[PDB]
């Protein structure tokens, strides 16, 4: 038999050895953490070969080798996409979480419940798995909730503290809120093309209607974390710095872009939700850029950073470019982890503290992560021939030269210019200057998990994108003939961006004080949606539901209309049924009375 | 010594009586539905040249 | 659960896909349509003569 | 948090407190030191400036415009230090923290392991047992007939006499229990 | 069915000759024996039923329902048996009888041919819970609670017994088999309107129909242990079955008369979602949680297609188990702390972190989290819902993202943050109730293995 | 291989290209793909040929049960229960036969545009026709009888639509 | 229960409550956990014009 399959299934199947072993001894040693990373990094290397197998010759599969229930006409089974999204992806994702939990093992080094940790991180990647490698839609719903509940779980790691419960509520909440779409696209799937499977609804849908592309759209956001359904993603930084670096940066806040890319034959034959698509992602991450520029906390930053590099994917799905979003996806993992990696190791050396006021002179202190963060946001911003440019600067060039919405292409240039500016507003305020941490200086990154880990993600983003872009086949027509100002339209932009996010960084040495304007509270305040969205439909959806649903409705008018109508009927029938005097006199003369009647009113009647 | 604990434990045996009972009884209101043994139109079949019934 | 899981195929399932397996091989060996738009025989159906 | 708070806050700690919340934000708003330190000393200087004030209604009425000069001019982010209530890590390390009443449920093989422990925490129990009614006495004692007026608890005063109410306070988890 | 109906009337006198400290032992073994016989009803023949005799007969829609019945007796038992100890042998037998007796009709009610044998052992239900909730309840509400239980069923159940009647009068049989061969359309008139209405409020009254579910919250909360496992479980599935048998003969007035119930169910299952979000009684919670799961069935019932039905079917049965975990995981703590009050004791993960597990799946199910059975019915309703309105999808998805804010609303509650400081009498789980937790729930997990064998018939 | 019958589940004759290989450097796939033959592929072939040596000492056999063909539902008299049951068995019998007939061709259907790839849309317009007109047919025979269906019900089906299209031909005569 | 003291000694610190003291109709939705009150560095109807 073709080894292809039978390698596929094995690197997801060996990935749930440890789930199975954690009733074993082994769960309560010490060594558990290091046995899990061993195993994701033996699947990483078992799941190289199907990728080299697809780089020569393109083999992709289907596997259906259960069968779980048939309903009528329709059956539903146990099926595998193992195309190129799968196979490229796959490897990234435990290449990307074997780095972290390498991390893990020295950054959550005195939790007494790593164990834990370790194994939730390998439930999350199992769900992961289950996500991206479905071939149906009820398969990747099942995936698209593990890995949504094993985000609650681990953003409320500490469950003593009320803002990671909240954190995670909220979550949970918006989540819902793209599933709601989620179960609308999967209603009108079964109901119009009679399957849930993926290469039935190609088939059968030459001209997709809208509504099953705006459920599928709805989904995403909710996902992907955009204008709409947003604000999570920034407060799921209340989990401990792996969580971010895996959970929220890289693999699974990239499930709504995956979805949509899963469906891209469908998404080309609709010009509506595609314009809708391209909108709402150029907003997402215009808005995101704007509010990551004046944040405060590391951590805070760079999941705004996420979060504009989705609405980046969103962008460049609008504009029918699906492989090259995959392509952004795949490279944006390996620098995000090392970013939130390199914040995590600054954080555990200054004892615990994430706001960048606080952190000095460390480019001299970390060498190591100074060099790793730098070399990060370089790859960010799209240096040449870094990770980033591979993806990002094709996407710019991709932008400009369709016939898309103007707004759309000169938001996404403005955030080209404010991914820049928080890039070095970053390194500018925790690398550069004079210490102002504490005096009792405890920073030591002289930790071989770390350094390696590091290490590894940093020659990732440094050659994977020339590898990965070098060893595919083409799926994009490249544009080849550009005018040269167009061409230069993103290096001018990150230039213009360095430029001046430096100047105003470098005029708060001035010993001159100025209150903030309304637009720098604007932008800290993230414009001001958590402060009203966050308060005013909760308050009012929770007061009507204690004030007209509980009190008004069942306390109240359901208990007059039926029950107390009919006890007060009852009752007061009783009082005059049986309150009498005991006079014959009065009972005699009413049986005179019934008497008289029954001889005229029945009597006569014959 | 069998004869105190047969005397406290008898009680285990009234559940799987009525199991079997119950059978029996399953059995005996079969035997009252034989009106089209071997006779629809869809079942009707040649008996074998040892069988008497088709089914009991 | 192992009892469930044995439990033999009285729903008929196997025996359908077999018997569906056998109607289609004769009816597209033959160029016939793998399903009529009538269930039952307009032979054996006596509709009422006038419609007006 | 360990000091019985007081019916209402003087006029000069209300004013102790603007200050220090004024310091704070403007070094939220000046991150660097050399530059703090420079507006910190000119917040002092004018600060001071009213230092000698003998008429209340005018002090006071230079608290309310210096309260809202604050409120107007805050750092919508300020600094906060981790532990603090809006620090990052205010309530880590809460799930850990495990009340000393579970020692007693535990079974006798838990037990068995760590003996001198255990024997330590029957010498706390007997001590607890003993000072309680003494305890108990010493508050009846000390307190007005009215209830008391304030949540402040007296000292020891007898020779073996151990501070009202101390069992738990002396018990806390840990900040750090695990 | 007399292999099942026998061994259950012979739990009363081997429960009656029993020791006075191996009642229970002797009822969990031998309950737990009748539900291994019971089991072997799944086996179904595809086309038609299992007609074993003229009184009784097997369904795909009777054998979970079964199965369920006598798989939750032993839990029950188990369940019971901790605030039980202090009572006297004789009131313990009377309890463990109540018991029996109820499990006894349950099983002839869900395999009964006739409508008329139907009715009569539907309604027999109704003394072995009234005098479980009025004896045995905690508080000085299960009188009242008991009062509007009984008479909330029986002012929709006597019209039932005079459609019936009247009925086998018109056709001459109300036997399930004839009644579905010889069925004939329903005309567009006020007697018929009548008839349908008569035919249909009994059923809703017991799902219950939100409306008509003030009872439920009293007699659920009210009521001890096994009395609220019991009424969540098994006891609201009634009006489901009742109304899967009678709508045959409905149609097609169906198609009109149930738009009043449709609009009612979805808006109330919304209402009811959003109750739960401020309570103050855990176990108000739960009640109200399964009003909207079975205003969800109602819809289901209501639209009259086979997606329908087996999504109704398996909501029916998921529902029943995690709603009884659920009632279950809340007596545990009620016992430790003698109050309902949801508040009172907070942070249990930290000193129960097993019973934390237990809250966790509970929850999990709670809210259909894939590949649950929950979800397979709720999402197959859902689908038929689509089908017979695109704008359902709206109520639908507010439901959904509703309940799981209460659910986890309530997981946060009650086992996360910091423990109350004064509580100090929260010992560790007993055996005896992580079994119970495990028996509810790995019958679940269990199921979704063979999702077909509670799809029921229009599988 | 032989166990399922070729002409219900066909497929084209699966042309496959000769290796033309280009340069000196040596394929990483061919070493890996040797690797997992004599690792993997030998000890489960070896298993599997134990196995089937044991399943040839124990050989029984089971049999496709045969139905024979009763009246249907249009031949019943309006009051004879035992017709009208045997009817309404052939005719669930008949559903079930039909539901997995449309799952062949769905099978089909799905297998044409995993193997097709990038070429589906043209190379799959015989599935796609063979599918269409299946679900016609069993869209006329079978839907919007709803629940509790019966062979009653698609019989009034099946004589509305014959009425209708009746109608339809007479008066396209008149024309 | 977001605007109270988080530096007093309270009975039920997450809670922010003292035992016996009268507590809020609406407690369950202030619980800090949900609706929230606290003053704002800019004013409600302000942030209200800006994001609108
Ligand atoms: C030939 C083509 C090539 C083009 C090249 C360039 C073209 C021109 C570029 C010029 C454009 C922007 C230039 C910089 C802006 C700010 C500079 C400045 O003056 O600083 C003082 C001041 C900053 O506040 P502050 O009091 O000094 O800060 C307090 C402390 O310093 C707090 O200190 P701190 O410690 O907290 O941290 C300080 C931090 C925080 O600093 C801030 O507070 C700034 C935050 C906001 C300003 C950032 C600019 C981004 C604007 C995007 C808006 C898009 C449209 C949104 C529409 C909103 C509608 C309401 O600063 C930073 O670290 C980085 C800040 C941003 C640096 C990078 C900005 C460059 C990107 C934008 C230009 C793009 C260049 C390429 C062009 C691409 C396409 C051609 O800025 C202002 O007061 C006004 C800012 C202007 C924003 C206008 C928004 C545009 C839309 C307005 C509405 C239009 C409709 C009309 C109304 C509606 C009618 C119905
Ligand atoms: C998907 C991974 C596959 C792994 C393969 C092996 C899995 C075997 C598990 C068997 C079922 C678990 C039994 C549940 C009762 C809890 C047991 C317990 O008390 O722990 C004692 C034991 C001793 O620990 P300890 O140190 O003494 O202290 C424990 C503390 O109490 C506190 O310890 P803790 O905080 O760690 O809590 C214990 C644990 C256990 O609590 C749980 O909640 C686990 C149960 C999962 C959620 C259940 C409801 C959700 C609906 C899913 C229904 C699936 C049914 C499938 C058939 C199941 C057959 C029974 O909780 C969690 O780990 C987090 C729960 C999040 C689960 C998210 C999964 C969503 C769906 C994923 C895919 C499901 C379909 C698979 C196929 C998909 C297409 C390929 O702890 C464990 O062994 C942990 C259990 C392993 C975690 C299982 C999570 C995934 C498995 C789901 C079902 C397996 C499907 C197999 C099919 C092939 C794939
Ligand atoms: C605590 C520590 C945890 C860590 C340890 C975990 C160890 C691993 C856990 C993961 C195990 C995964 C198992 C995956 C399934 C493998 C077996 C599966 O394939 O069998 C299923 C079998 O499932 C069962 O059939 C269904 C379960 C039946 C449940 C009945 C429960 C008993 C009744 C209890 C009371 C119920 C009350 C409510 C009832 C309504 C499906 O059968 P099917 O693929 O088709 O069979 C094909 C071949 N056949 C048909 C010839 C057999
Ligand atoms: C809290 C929850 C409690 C349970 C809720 C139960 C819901 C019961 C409601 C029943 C649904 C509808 C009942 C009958 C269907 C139509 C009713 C009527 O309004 O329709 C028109 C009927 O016309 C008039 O409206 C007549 C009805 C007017 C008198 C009824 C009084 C309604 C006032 C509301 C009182 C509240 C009732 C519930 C008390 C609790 C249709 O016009 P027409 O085609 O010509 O008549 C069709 C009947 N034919 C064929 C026999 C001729
Ligand atoms: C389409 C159907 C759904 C549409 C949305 C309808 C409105 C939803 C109403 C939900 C009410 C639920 C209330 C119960 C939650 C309990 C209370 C609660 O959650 O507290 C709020 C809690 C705490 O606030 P923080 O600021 O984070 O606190 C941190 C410091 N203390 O935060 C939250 O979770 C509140 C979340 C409210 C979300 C409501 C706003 C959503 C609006 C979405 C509209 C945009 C649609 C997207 C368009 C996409 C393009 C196609
Ligand atoms: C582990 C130790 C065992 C190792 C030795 C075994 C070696 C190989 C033996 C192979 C087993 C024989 C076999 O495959 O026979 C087929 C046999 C039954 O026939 P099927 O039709 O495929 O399924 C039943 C329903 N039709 O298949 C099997 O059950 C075995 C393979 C099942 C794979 C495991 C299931 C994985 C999914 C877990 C459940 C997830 C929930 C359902 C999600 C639905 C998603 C749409
Ligand atoms: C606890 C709350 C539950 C409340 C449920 C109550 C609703 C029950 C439904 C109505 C009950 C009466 C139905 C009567 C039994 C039906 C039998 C039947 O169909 O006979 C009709 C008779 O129809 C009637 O007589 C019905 C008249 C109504 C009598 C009592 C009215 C009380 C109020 C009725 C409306 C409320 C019902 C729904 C409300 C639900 C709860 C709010 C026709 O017979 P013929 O005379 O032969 O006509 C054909 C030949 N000429």
């Amino acid at each position: 038999m073709n080894p292809f399959a039978s390698l596929t299934l094995t690197t997801l199947t060996i990935l749930t050895i440890p789930i199975m072993m954690s009733n074993s001894n082994i769960y309560k040693t010490n060594l558990y953490p290091n046995y899990v990373k061993t195993t994701v990094s033996y699947a990483f290397t078992l799941s190289l070969v199907p990728l080299l197998m697809f780089m020569h010759t393109g083999q992709e599969m289907i596997i259906s080798n259960w069968h779980w229930m048939t309903l009528q006409t329709v059956e539903l089974s146990l099926s595998f996409k193992m195309d190129y999204f799968s196979v490229m992806f796959i490897p990234v994702a435990l290449f990307v979480t074997w780095s972290i939990m390498e991390f893990s093992m020295w950054y959550m080094h005195s939790d007494p419940f790593i164990n834990r940790f370790f194994k939730y991180l390998l439930l999350f990647l199992i769900t992961m798995m289950i996500l991206v490698t479905a071939n149906n839609l009820f398969q990747l719903f099942i995936g698209w909730e593990g890995v949504g509940i094993m985000s609650f779980l681990l953003i409320g790691w500490w469950h003593g503290r009320t803002d990671a419960n909240t954190a995670a509520l909220q979550a949970i909440l918006y989540n819902r809120i793209g599933d709601i779409g989620f179960v609308l696209s999967m209603a009108w799937f079964l109901t119009h093309s009679n399957a849930w499977d993926l290469q039935q609804i190609f088939m059968l849908n030459n001209e997709c209607p809208n509504m099953p592309l705006i459920g599928l759209l709805l989904a995403a956001a909710g996902k992907s974390a955009q204008f709409g359904l947003h604000p999570w993603l920034p407060s799921a930084m209340e989990g401990p710095t792996p969580v971010s670096a895996l959970l929220h940066s890289s693999t699974m806040v990239v499930a709504g872009v995956f979805l949509l890319i899963r469906f891209y034959p469908l998404m080309e034959t609709n010009k509506l939700v595609q314009t809708m698509t391209l909108c709402l992602g150029a907003i997402t991450t215009l808005f995101t850029a704007l509010c990551a520029i004046t944040q405060n906390d590391i951590k805070k930053i760079v999941a705004f950073s996420t979060s504009s590099q989705l609405g980046l994917m969103m962008v460049t799905i609008g504009i029918n470019q699906p492989h090259l979003a995959f392509l952004h996806i795949c490279m944006h993992a390996f620098f995000k982890a090392m970013l939130f990696m390199c914040s995590g190791s600054i954080i555990h050396s200054l004892n615990d503290e994430q706001d960048i006021r606080k952190m000095g002179g460390l480019y001299k202190a970390m060498p190591f992560t100074t060099t790793a963060l730098i070399i990060g946001s370089l790859a960010l911003t799209g240096m040449p021939y870094l990770t980033g440019f591979y993806s990002k600067d094709l996407i710019i060039e991709a932008v400009n030269m369709s016939y898309t919405n103007a707004w759309a292409l000169l938001m996404t240039l403005i955030a080209t210019s404010l991914t820049a500016a928080y890039s070095t507003r970053i390194i500018f305020f925790a690398f550069l200057g004079k210490p102002r941490f504490p005096p009792l200086v405890l920073i030591n990154e002289n930790n071989p998990l770390l350094i390696n880990s590091i290490k590894r993600l940093l020659i990732g983003s440094i050659f994977a994108g020339f590898i990965i872009s070098n060893n595919i086949p083409p799926m994009t027509v490249p544009n080849t003939t550009m005018p040269l100002y167009m061409k230069m339209t993103a290096l001018i932009v990150t230039i213009m961006g360095f430029m001046l996010a430096l100047e105003l960084n470098n005029t708060t040495y001035y010993l001159k004080f100025k209150y903030p304007s309304q637009t720098y509270k604007f932008s800290n305040m993230l414009g001001y949606y958590p402060s009203i969205m966050h308060r005013l439909p909760t308050y009012h959806n929770l007061s009507m539901s204690q004030k007209s649903a509980s009190s008004l409705l069942d306390l109240i008018w359901l208990e007059t209309i039926l029950p107390k109508t009919t006890s007060f009927i009852q009752m007061k029938m009783s009082i005059m049924v049986s309150n009498q005097k005991g006079l014959i006199k009065l009972y005699f003369l009413s049986f005179l009375i019934t008497i008289m009647i029954s001889m005229t009113l029945f009597n006569y009647h014959e | 010594n069998v004869l105190q604990i047969v005397r406290d434990h008898w009680v285990h045996i009234l559940v799987p009586v009525g199991f079997v009972f119950g059978c029996y009884l399953d059995r005996r209101s079969d035997e009252k539905l034989t009106a089209f043994r071997n006779k629809s139109l869809l079942f009707k079949r040649e008996l074998r040249p040892n069988e008497e019934v088709t089914w009991k | 659960s192992t009892f469930v899981a044995y439990l033999p195929d009285y729903r008929m399932q196997e025996w359908a896909r077999r018997e569906a397996e056998r109607l289609v091989k004769y009816r597209e060996a033959n160029g016939l349509p793998l399903m009529e738009s009538n269930c039952f025989d307009p032979n054996k159906i006596q509709l009422p003569e006038d419609e007006d | 948090a360990f000091s019985a708070p007081a019916a209402y806050l003087t006029h000069q700690q209300k004013v102790l407190r603007l200050y220090k919340r004024a310091l704070r934000h403007l070094e939220s708003w000046c991150v660097h030191r050399d530059k703090y330190r420079y507006f910190a000393c000119l917040m002092r200087a004018r600060f001071d400036e009213h230092k000698n004030e003998k008429d209340m209604v005018k002090a006071t009425q230079l608290l309310r415009q210096a309260e809202e000069e604050f409120w107007y001019g805050q750092h919508p982010q300020p600094y906060i230090f981790p532990e603090s209530p809006g620090g990052t890590s205010y309530e880590r390390y809460e799930c850990y923290k495990v009340p000393e009443w579970c020692l007693d449920d535990w079974h006798p093989s838990e037990k068995a392991m760590y003996p001198d422990y255990f024997a330590k925490r029957e010498q706390w129990k007997r001590l607890r047992r003993e000072s309680w009614e003494r305890e108990v006495k010493q508050l009846q004692e000390e307190t007005p007939p009215g209830g008391p007026r304030t949540e402040a608890l007296p000292p020891a005063r007898k020779e073996g006499d151990l501070p009202p109410l101390w069992w738990h306070i002396v018990t806390r988890p840990r900040e750090r229990p695990m | 069915m007399l292999k099942i109906i026998i061994p259950t009337t012979m739990l009363l006198p081997m429960t009656w000759m029993s020791k006075h400290n191996m009642i229970w032992i002797n009822a969990t073994v031998h309950s737990l024996l009748i539900s291994l016989i019971s089991l072997s009803l799944l086996n179904q023949l595809g086309e038609n039923s299992l007609n074993f005799s003229l009184t009784f007969f097997s369904d795909s829609l009777s054998a979970p329902l079964l199965v369920l019945t006598t798989w939750l007796l032993p839990l029950m038992l188990m369940a019971s048996q901790s605030h039980l100890s202090k009572e006297t042998t004789t009131r313990k037998k009377l309890y463990i009888t109540m018991l029996i007796l109820l499990q006894l009709f349950l099983i002839m009610t869900f395999t009964a041919t006739e409508l008329i044998l139907f009715y009569i052992l539907f309604e027999a239900t109704l003394v072995p819970t009234l005098i479980i909730i009025t004896r045995w309840g905690n508080q000085t509400e299960r009188l009242n609670a008991g009062l509007y239980f009984l008479f909330y069923t029986l002012a929709g159940s006597l019209p039932l017994l005079v459609a019936l009647v009247y009925i086998q009068n018109t056709t001459g049989s109300l036997n399930f088999l004839i009644i579905h061969y010889w069925s004939h359309p329903l005309s567009n008139s006020w007697s018929n309107i009548f008839m349908w209405l008569a035919c249909i409020m009994a059923f809703m009254v017991k799902m219950p129909l939100y409306g008509l579910h003030l009872w439920l919250p009293k007699a659920h909360v009210e009521a001890p242990i096994a009395g609220s496992m019991v009424l969540a479980a098994v006891l609201l599935k009634l009006g489901g079955y009742g109304m899967m048998r009678i709508t045959t003969i409905l149609n097609p007035l169906t198609n009109y008369m149930a738009y009043p119930f449709l609009m009612l169910s979805m808006w109330g299952m919304i209402m009811t979602s959003s109750i739960c979000l401020r309570q103050t009684d855990l176990k108000s919670l739960i009640a109200y949680s399964s009003v909207s799961h079975m205003a969800l069935v109602i819809v289901a019932i209501m639209i009259q297609t086979p997606w329908s039905f087996m999504g109704a079917t398996a909501l029916m049965i998921a529902h029943g188990l995690t709603s009884s975990m659920l009632f279950c995981l809340a007596n545990t703590n009620y016992e430790r702390v003698h109050s309902r009050t949801m508040i009172l004791a907070r942070g249990l993960q930290t000193l129960l972190p097993l019973m934390a597990t237990w809250w966790l799946v509970a929850s999990l199910t709670n809210l259909a989290l894939p590949p649950s059975i929950n979800l397979i019915g709720e999402l197959f309703i859902i689908t038929a819902s689509f089908s017979w309105s695109n704008i359902t999808i709206i109520l639908m998805g507010m439901n959904m993202m509703i309940t799981a804010l209460y659910s986890l609303y309530m997981l946060i509650t009650t086992q996360r943050g910091k423990y109350t400081h004064h509580i100090n009498n929260i010992k560790p789980s007993f055996t005896r109730e992580n079994a119970l937790m495990a028996l509810h729930i790995l019958p679940l997990l269990l199921l979704t293995l063979n999702p077909k064998m509670i799809l029921g018939p229009l599988y | 291989p032989d166990s399922w019958d070729k002409d219900v589940y066909p497929e084209p004759p699966r042309r496959t290209p000769a290796p033309a290989p280009q340069t000196s450097l040596p394929n990483p796939v061919t070493y890996l793909t040797k690797i997992f033959d004599l690792l993997v592929d030998r000890p489960v072939t070896l298993a599997r040929e134990f196995i089937e040596q044991q399943h040839a000492k124990n050989r029984y056999y089971y049999y496709h049960r045969e139905f024979r063909r009763v009246p249907d539902i249009t031949e019943c008299e309006e009051k004879d229960i035992l017709c009208m049951f045997e009817a309404e068995m052939q005719w669930r019998r008949d559903y079930k036969v039909d539901q997995e007939i449309v799952n062949i061709i769905q099978e089909r259907l799905k297998a044409c545009q995993q193997r097709e790839g990038e070429s589906y849309r043209q190379n799959c317009a015989k599935e796609l026709e063979q599918f269409t007109q299946v679900s016609k047919a069993f869209q006329d025979r079978y839907s919007d009888l709803g629940a509790h269906y019966s062979a009653r019900k698609c019989l009034a089906k099946q004589k509305q639509r014959m009425l209708a299209e009746r109608k339809a031909a007479k008066e396209a005569a008149a024309a | 229960q977001q605007e109270r003291d988080p530096w007093y000694d309270w009975d039920h610190p997450d809670l922010r409550l003292n035992w016996g003291e009268p507590i809020h109709w609406d407690l369950d939705m202030y619980i800090r956990n949900r609706v929230d009150t606290s003053p704002t560095p800019v004013s409600w109807n302000t942030m209200c014009k800006h994001l609108f």
